[PDB]
């Protein structure tokens, strides 16, 4: 599960040597980009009600037939609209795990591995969560450092969809 | 596919380094990166049936002889031929087929890892790789598995790696000792109507 | 394996909800801890064969039967494994500081650890004494006043010790 | 392993002592008995194959349960797999007797060969009534008085004894 | 050589994957390391001289046997002290390479492994350079950042030895 | 395997000398852009897929021959090759971008890049084509002025101009 | 341990074969050399207490900053000497073992198996040793095949530290 | 192949050491017994036409279906009588190679290894064979240290065979 | 491998002839000159450390250009290197010496050492002439009068000495 400090812990073990001023340097960079991190995290958390409604409501705008034909993989009913929502919001939850750990992680050990089983599966297009992760990207209002590190992670899961 | 589930580590005498001189207890380096005459190029070769078959299938009919003959001829590395051995079919037949995943799982990683699994979530681990990618695809993972490398690389017959610590009679048990299936199979073929008097 | 930071991501994922504020508050103060956290870590890496050597010594001082022979520390070999246990149990105690949690200290070294020392005729009690003697070493290089800023770290010797005596006793 | 020089050896490096002038007599005695030992060691690896034949002969003579169909030893390769276990038997009692200490004997063919034959569903008592069977023909070929210098071997003769009742003890 | 860049991009490697944000940390890290680092380089150079001759003259306060008793292995002769001066010059350069690069890498490659069997080889004795790089911990001058920076490679190379 | 800092100890190593203040001043002037450096590895990483689509679209609209029947890239196992082909000559140069050195890009990746190529009679101009078109895409991702602070970035851009070219020039 | 017998055995047990007249000439070898060393091991073992402090003497004698600088490594207290008599006590013993097993099985899994370690962690100079064990090869008093099978251990051990 | 010089050298070669006292008691077996082993193929190379003829005289006493039925594999014409004639030459030969190198080395390099599929293919039984070493064990008219000596060759090729 | 009596037998079954008289007697010979054999490979053997350690030391003595900086026996591992590379030849030398045929010596150490000294950049002339530093310094110990009893020794002397020179031609 990648993070500055348990990939550092992990390369000092495989190779079986203390934890030189490398490491160090390594935890130096996680405990700066950590309080932008936090910041982000607890921002997109006290906004991720909204940004899931406007993430549904651009994915259900941009493909339209999610909302008009039917099928167990489509939003034309009330449960596919609350399995795209619930979806939407597990991709922002660990979008925000990603933010508080401070790497990629809980992406790879929570969504980004097998997602592409779970799409031929149940026939989910990953355009839409492409376009719900862009939603986020433009509209969670963050700066700086903050937005850097969360558009990173959203870039991330973008790249592993398309 | 899918990244193999986390398994922790428990100690065994292999995770340590080895403050030791060879001397008597040392499992033989049986390689190829010195030139060989064809008597020690046998000798490899046993030894390497020794170690994935065991001594009781080094029967004729279980000689791999176009394998031998590429081996010779140093068409392939040792490792080639480690998993040739374990890509053969009197392996399949004899160990793959008579256990389950988890004992098969436990059994090849002894035989060509050389050292014992660390728990059964390791064993859990692996048998997945064996029901996806098959038996060669999880023979191909130990055998590109940077533990096989590191310690065997691609010119030397796998080995059971530290059974005994300097100045001690006994240690580990032997791989040799571990049996084609176990009990379950064992009591199988008593059910089938083998084995009774 | 975990941090201080993925443990609590892990058992967030676990509830399947949000950090709270709380959390991130407490997060927040582990990042205030987290220079303190990096200069224990350094102190000890960088008096860890020191600590190695003193803490065996005084082992040895104080349990003179593993040196005589018929002992465990006795011969060449069984000495430099032993040294070598310490060296590496400081090393996966500098790691679950370094993460601050102890995630690689249970399941990458004290994992199979005691059972280990029981089939190898290894005394574990004095392992646990070693790992006691290695602990007011570590903390005693930690606690130094010199050559550093000013400031409390109680928390930091506090997972310090508490980590060496989660190592100590694995083995007891 | 140990041999006979390597085990006093090792007694004495755990009682951190040198030997003693009786230690160095017992093993200068075996040394003058080395012979009539190398003598015994080369008889058995002459007629390992004879032994093996004909004792696996007189215990499926004996026990016909194991040849009728159905049986542990029923089919051309488990047949091949039980005279291979022969040999084994008889290649490690052989280095038994090479060393003059059963160390090499209990370490790589005895510890753990009882629950292989139980996982396998080998009858145990049966390799043991064939290691028995070994040990008469074996010992009967090590006593022969032709072709060989003459002299008391008694002593030789109940070291191989000796190992191939602890061979069958380990199995039965 | 093990850097903090290095050790990131080795590892991005390993699992085959593209730099996340980890790696980008690990960067920042390294970023806000270098700079002391580089004045650490800088001041160990200026005083390079004085503090390898110093360095050399506590070695043989501490150990004067290595000046009176005649071998190849002390410096009782002119020879002796060349090769001494030369050691501690090579001691304090891979130090101050550590510096440079940000990590015991330069230590590692050059000088970490392998002196083991130069030390049972040419029979010296590693307390002498510990005593030496105890020298370079006690005067190099630096303080904060570049104190402690430098002084985790002095005691790299004294762990090492000892 | 070596970064910006890393070469300048192997080549002042080599020399045997310490750092003069000319190569401490660059070495610092590197820490400056090392801001806009991990600027350009971000976003060439967050739109690696957008790059290795956008670079295989335009490619093989300028070549159809790869993508008729008969073509190298044609079927689903080739066409996959030469998409994973595009992300790691990619993910290379964003090491190299990464590090500031192309040791990562000539030692892992442009090692033996070109003798595959040829074994497997893949057109090593349409390889370089398509690392254009990479080319292309990042140094325009990268020169985005929105979402950014303004600043300049010749210097960093004509870097990774430079290991793009040594990627196309190491397969052409 | 490493010994003409157990070598000839392991050697026929990874090939999986009797001992053949090989293993038989081996332990022949081993049986003319077996009389030579357990009388070389008496006349040592008799001998030990006066060459174990003409030993430790050697040492004091080309090495005496060992007796007079204060430290834990060092034999200028009286549990120094101890430690070094211990020590020179050590070597010989197993020296008795080497003749006696013939082979040098008991220096390697007693005393050559992690010595250089020992030797650096606890600050010991192995050509302390290597003088100590010139002292027991010029002082031993043995000849012909008792001495020269007695010196190939006592360089064996020499070429260990050195 | 397989001789105490070759087993020795491989042996110290795998365990990556020099020549310790244990092979030097190797080489001590092999000169032991080296001058038996060569005035025992001295022996054999003179007694050589009387002890192939006697021996396949007595394979045709045992089984004289080979003398009489036809067949290719029989020697009942003058072409099957020099074939097994040439066989046992050849199985005397080798005895004296190894008989000169000191170890089974010759017989598993030469003869050993590939009997079986001879055997089977071209329809000889072994036990001709078997009943010829008998007859030159029965008939070398070696004595002492050059009995034992070739015995254990002509006993390794039986046991090869059986 | 080959020693002195299986290239002899090697040549014989290659002839397929029996061995003639002269080579009995010359075996004979050979089996005579084993006890000064055997007193070369101990000696060379003890002194091996001080061989390799005496041999480098005037090695990069004459050619001091090796050790300073930017050399091939710069650094700490790359002079560990060496000397274990000198150790390596050395011991094979010892090899060679007790079977008494350079079958091991070429098979297993000189087969590919050239090759890669050349593709390591390593001078092949510099450890060519510090197997000459070996040759002189093992030659000089075996030929040492003190502590052995006199006799002629000077056909194993230039058999070393023969075996010295094949290493150093394979590896230049
Ligand atoms: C018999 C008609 C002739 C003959 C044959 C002979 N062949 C070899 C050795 C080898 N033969 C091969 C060929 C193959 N190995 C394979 O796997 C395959 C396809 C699957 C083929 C075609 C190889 C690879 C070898 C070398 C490896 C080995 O020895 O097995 C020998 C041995 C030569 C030697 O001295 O080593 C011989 C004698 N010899 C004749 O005289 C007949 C004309
Ligand atoms: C004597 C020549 C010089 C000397 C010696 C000295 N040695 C030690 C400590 C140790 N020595 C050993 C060595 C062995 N232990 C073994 O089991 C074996 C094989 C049987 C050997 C060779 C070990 C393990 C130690 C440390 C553990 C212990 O104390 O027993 C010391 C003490 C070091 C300390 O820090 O306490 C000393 C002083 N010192 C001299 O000045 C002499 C020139
Ligand atoms: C000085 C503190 C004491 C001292 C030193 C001394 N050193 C040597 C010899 C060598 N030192 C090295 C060390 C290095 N070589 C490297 O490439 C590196 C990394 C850049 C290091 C650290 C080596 C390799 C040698 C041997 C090869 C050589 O001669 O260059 C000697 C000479 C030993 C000899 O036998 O010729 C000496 C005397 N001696 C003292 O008394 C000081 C207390
Ligand atoms: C990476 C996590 C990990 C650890 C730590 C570990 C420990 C470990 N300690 C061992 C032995 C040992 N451990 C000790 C330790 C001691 N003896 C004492 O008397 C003291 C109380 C103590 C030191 C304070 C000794 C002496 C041995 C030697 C065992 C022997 O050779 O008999 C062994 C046997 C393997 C070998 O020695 O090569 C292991 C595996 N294994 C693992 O996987
Ligand atoms: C790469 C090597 C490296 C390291 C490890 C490092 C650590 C480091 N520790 C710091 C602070 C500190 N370190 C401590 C630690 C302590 N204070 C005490 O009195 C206790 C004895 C002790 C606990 C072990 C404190 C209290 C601070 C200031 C508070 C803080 O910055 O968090 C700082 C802030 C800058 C400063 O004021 O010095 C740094 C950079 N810098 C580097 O370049
Ligand atoms: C080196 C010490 C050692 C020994 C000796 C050993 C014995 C051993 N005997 C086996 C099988 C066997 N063993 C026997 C033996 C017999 N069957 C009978 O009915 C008779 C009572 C007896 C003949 C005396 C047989 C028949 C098998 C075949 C079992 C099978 O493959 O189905 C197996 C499993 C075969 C395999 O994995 O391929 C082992 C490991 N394991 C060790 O580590
Ligand atoms: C390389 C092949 C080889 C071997 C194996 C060998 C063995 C060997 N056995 C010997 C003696 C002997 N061997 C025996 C053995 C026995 N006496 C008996 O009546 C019992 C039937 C039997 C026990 C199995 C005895 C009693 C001696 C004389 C005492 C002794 O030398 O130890 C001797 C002394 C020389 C002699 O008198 O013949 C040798 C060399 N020599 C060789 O060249
Ligand atoms: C022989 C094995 C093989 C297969 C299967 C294969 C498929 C394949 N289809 C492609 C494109 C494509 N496939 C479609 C297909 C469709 N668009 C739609 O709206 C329809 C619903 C649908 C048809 C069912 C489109 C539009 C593209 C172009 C994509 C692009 O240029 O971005 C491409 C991209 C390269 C290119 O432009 O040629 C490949 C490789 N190629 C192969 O070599
Ligand atoms: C160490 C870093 C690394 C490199 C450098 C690498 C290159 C690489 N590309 C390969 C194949 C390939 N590469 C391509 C690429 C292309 N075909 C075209 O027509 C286009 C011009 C181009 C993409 C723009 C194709 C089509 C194959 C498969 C060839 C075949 O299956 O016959 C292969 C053969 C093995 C495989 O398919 O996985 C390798 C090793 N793999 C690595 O791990
Ligand atoms: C972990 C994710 C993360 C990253 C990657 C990151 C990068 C980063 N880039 C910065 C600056 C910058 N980035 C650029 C880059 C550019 N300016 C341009 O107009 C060009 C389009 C472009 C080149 C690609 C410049 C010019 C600066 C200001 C100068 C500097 O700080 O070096 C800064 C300084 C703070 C700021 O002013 O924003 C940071 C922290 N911060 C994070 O938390
Ligand atoms: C296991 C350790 C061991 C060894 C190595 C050993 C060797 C050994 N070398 C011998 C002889 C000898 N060694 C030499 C060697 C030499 N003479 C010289 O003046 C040259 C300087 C030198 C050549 C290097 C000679 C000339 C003989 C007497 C002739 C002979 O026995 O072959 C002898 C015969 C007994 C004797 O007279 O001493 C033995 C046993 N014995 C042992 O127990």
């Amino acid at each position: 599960m990648k993070t500055p400090l348990t990939e550092a812990v992990s390369t000092a073990d495989s190779q079986g040597r203390f934890l030189s001023s490398t490491e160090l340097q390594i935890a130096f960079g996680r405990l700066r980009q950590a309080n932008a991190g936090l910041q982000a995290a607890k921002a997109l958390t006290d906004n991720a009600q909204s940004l899931v409604n406007g993430a549904a409501q651009a994915v259900y705008n941009k493909f339209p037939y999610t909302t008009q034909t039917q099928g167990n993989n489509f939003a034309a009913d009330q449960r596919g609209k609350d399995k795209c929502a619930r979806d939407i919001g597990y991709y922002l939850r660990i979008v925000t795990y990603c933010l508080v750990a401070g790497g990629t992680g809980p992406l790879d050990e929570y969504l980004i591995a097998g997602i592409d089983e779970i799409n031929r599966t149940f026939d989910l297009s990953p355009s839409w969560y492409v376009e719900a992760l862009k939603y986020i990207k433009a509209n969670h209002g963050l700066s700086g450092d903050a937005r850097d590190e969360a558009n990173s992670y959203l870039d991330y899961a973008i790249n592993a969809l398309s | 596919t899918l990244p193999l589930i986390a398994y922790a580590p428990v100690s065994q005498n292999q995770r340590v380094t080895n403050y030791e001189v060879s001397g008597d207890e040392h499992a033989r380096i049986f390689t190829t990166e010195g030139t060989l005459s064809p008597s020690a190029m046998d000798n490899l070769i046993a030894a390497a049936y020794r170690q994935v078959f065991n001594e009781q299938q080094m029967i004729q009919s279980n000689r791999q002889i176009a394998l031998e003959s590429q081996f010779k001829n140093q068409q392939i590395t040792v490792r080639d031929f480690i998993r040739g051995l374990a890509l053969s079919d009197s392996f399949r037949r004899r160990n793959f087929e008579v256990n389950n995943n988890y004992r098969f799982v436990q059994m090849c990683i002894q035989r060509l890892l050389g050292r014992d699994v660390y728990s059964e979530e390791e064993k859990i681990a692996w048998s997945i790789v064996i029901a996806t990618k098959g038996l060669p695809g999880f023979i191909n993972e130990l055998l590109n598995s940077q533990e096989y490398l590191e310690n065997f690389g691609y010119d030397t017959v796998p080995y059971q790696r530290r059974r005994i610590l300097p100045q001690r009679i006994s240690g580990e048990l032997p791989f040799a000792r571990m049996p084609r299936y176990g009990a379950d199979h064992r009591e199988k073929l008593e059910a089938i109507g083998y084995f009774r008097n | 394996m975990f941090d201080v930071f993925t443990r609590v991501v892990s058992q967030a994922d676990a509830r399947g909800e949000y950090l709270s504020g709380s959390q991130l508050d407490a997060l927040s103060a582990t990042v205030a801890e987290g220079n303190k956290r990096i200069d224990s870590v350094n102190r000890i890496t960088g008096n860890a064969s020191a600590i190695v050597s003193n803490a065996a010594r005084a082992l040895f001082a104080e349990q003179p039967q593993l040196i005589q022979p018929g002992g465990n520390a006795y011969t060449s070999r069984r000495m430099a494994a032993c040294l070598r246990d310490m060296e590496i149990i400081l090393r996966y105690v500098t790691y679950a500081t370094f993460t601050g949690d102890a995630s690689v200290l249970e399941d990458r070294c004290l994992n199979g650890l005691r059972e280990t020392y029981v089939a190898l005729g290894v005394p574990g009690a004095s392992v646990a004494a070693g790992v006691q003697k290695m602990k007011e070493a570590a903390l005693d290089i930690v606690n130094d006043p010199n050559g550093i800023t000013r400031g409390d770290c109680s928390a930091i010797v506090a997972e310090i010790a508490g980590y060496f005596d989660r190592a100590a006793a694995a083995v007891a």
